């Protein structure tokens, strides 16, 4: 048994668009200085003639608030919020799945019995990124408990979704 | 309300395997 | 014996509102690169109708200006200042008791004398927060000494402090 | 297309020495 | 045989000018919490009346946007955007020979396998900065296949390249 | 023997008023991510009433540009420049004497012989800050040669500087 | 004034346990 | 012009003890 989120949602929260997965942690131990990173690798070509193929490019996750630091005792759901600064701005849904790309992430932090350090990484392709899904929860918070059903760890359902590139809704706001 | 985290530090559990 | 603050208290420095908390050091060494963050759980719904149980978001201390970077050898005092990025902005001394969250605190360094790393993790509920109260001082500066009474580590007085959000509190200075 | 890293996380693959 | 690039290149990357040099993997392991930064070295006296031999200074590789954190497990071309606070703002093909400077790199990291973390160091004299080149590709794509020639590691072609400052540059893109 | 600057210098550097202080390296080997902070240690009784003695405050040393991550193979001189953001700001020559702070100073960085971690603190008291001078160089350029005099480590020199407050200064160059 | 780090590194000391 | 550093990763050198 693994804790990694298979595949990616993206959908609605709080207006904004958003790209999400979950995270897992560890039953045999607390991870320090734990943190969360994502790049986007994807070929592209400069206006300039130079084609650079599988360039790399970091993906928001909360770097900048600190929110990247990852407090992980319960599998959580890394949220990237899709702005003018993320490369999915242009992007919508039936432009998805005809994208030449991948996500790559990346978790680090030292494990605490074993005195080790960890890095778990994993992928997403074009053909494994979801539009218009969300996460089915997996903490319940029964009568004076808390508990996860890692049974639905990766299971997905689906929600109403806009159709439009995170550029073309932020542009009808507007009107 | 009950806690997330204790004063301690131990936190409150899953079940899996 | 231990060395981390049981209960938090809400107050004013120099005009603005502030989330206080006392941190303690360790007798047998200084500890390296240690580091102190703090994040806040609280379960929330989008109004897009997603439910999200025990989101977790990052609280400032100083992340940005680099003062969340500790030189402990004594008894620290972390002070979030309380601003429209506090998800406290908007809670009143009468508000606060009836919200359902929790404070996780995390300090993470490594110690020097052990050449192990530590991570000590504590929290507080609602009804942990003490709202309009200081931390009685437990560094006094005898003729040519400085010295700490961990007798007053949890000591903690009551000050005059007003019962509005701190987002009213800036709404009537501007008056 | 075809992946940079695989879901486990290992790579694909170079030649030298 | 050896992972770092010998020489620097020069030149456009989608209108805005670049530094660009390469940056070799480990073949026997993956590192964790690497990262690339980079100094640079040059004596300069303020106007002031002193005189610094060999300042340093830091130059822009992602720390900002925390591209400066590397995914590394295939060669990586590194490059530094040419901005208003590049040290390089004002230097142009025929100004850079001429300069009594040099760039130090640096990379750090804790290996996996080997359980250490590593420090490799590394520079480039004015004579040995290339203006007007882009590094010749090492990653062919296969069918269904991704790989390296690390025979063409440090080979360079020659690029259409204006010889202005980038200030010049940017001076002309306004009119 | 030993590698830390005794006395702090203030004068200027390139038109803005700098504190400065010498950093030493170690002989038997590098040290890898090696990061220099400083804090300012000093008693402030909050207008609001409570009296903080001895709190503590960042002080700018590159933490924004990520120049406080120090390439430290030779003395390096730290430059902090005094600025709005500076607890300096409102200091003068005159003024500096009868402050009751000090400046804390700490060095962090993994050596790479010993493959073990470091920490080297140290202080400065109002009294050992010295107004209006610079340090001695101690890397001279000989033919084909770059030494070092540790015997001119922490010699120092008097320069022209003015006798006014930061902002002061600040407030004269507007008109 | 006295010091809260002396020059060499040492702190200035507590009371407990 | 003299380097400070060397592209194997060495320095260039002190006097003191
Ligand atoms: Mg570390």
């Amino acid at each position: 048994t693994l804790v990694f989120s298979t595949h990616a949602v993206i959908s609605m929260r709080d207006g904004k668009l958003c790209l999400m997965f979950r995270v897992g942690d560890l039953r045999n131990s607390h991870i320090v200085e734990a943190s969360i990173r994502a790049k986007l690798i994807k070929s592209k070509q400069t206006s300039e003639g130079e084609f650079i193929p599988l360039n790399q490019t970091d993906i928001n996750v909360g770097y900048y608030t600190g929110d990247d630091r990852l407090f992980l005792v319960s599998p959580l759901i890394i949220s990237h919020e899709i702005n003018q600064q993320s490369p999915f701005w242009e992007i919508s849904k039936a432009q998805l799945p005809k994208e030449e790309l991948e996500i790559v992430v990346i978790l680090e932090g030292m494990v605490e019995a074993t005195g080790m350090t960890c890095q778990a990484r994993s992928s997403y392709i074009t053909s494994e990124i979801l539009w218009g899904y969300r996460f089915t929860p997996v903490l319940t918070l029964e009568d004076g408990f808390y508990e996860v059903d890692y049974n639905s760890f990766h299971e997905t359902y689906e929600t109403s979704t806009p159709s439009l590139s995170a550029k073309e809704l932020a542009e009808l706001a507007n009107r | 309300i009950q806690r997330y985290v204790r004063k301690d530090g131990k936190c409150n559990v899953h079940h899996g395997n």
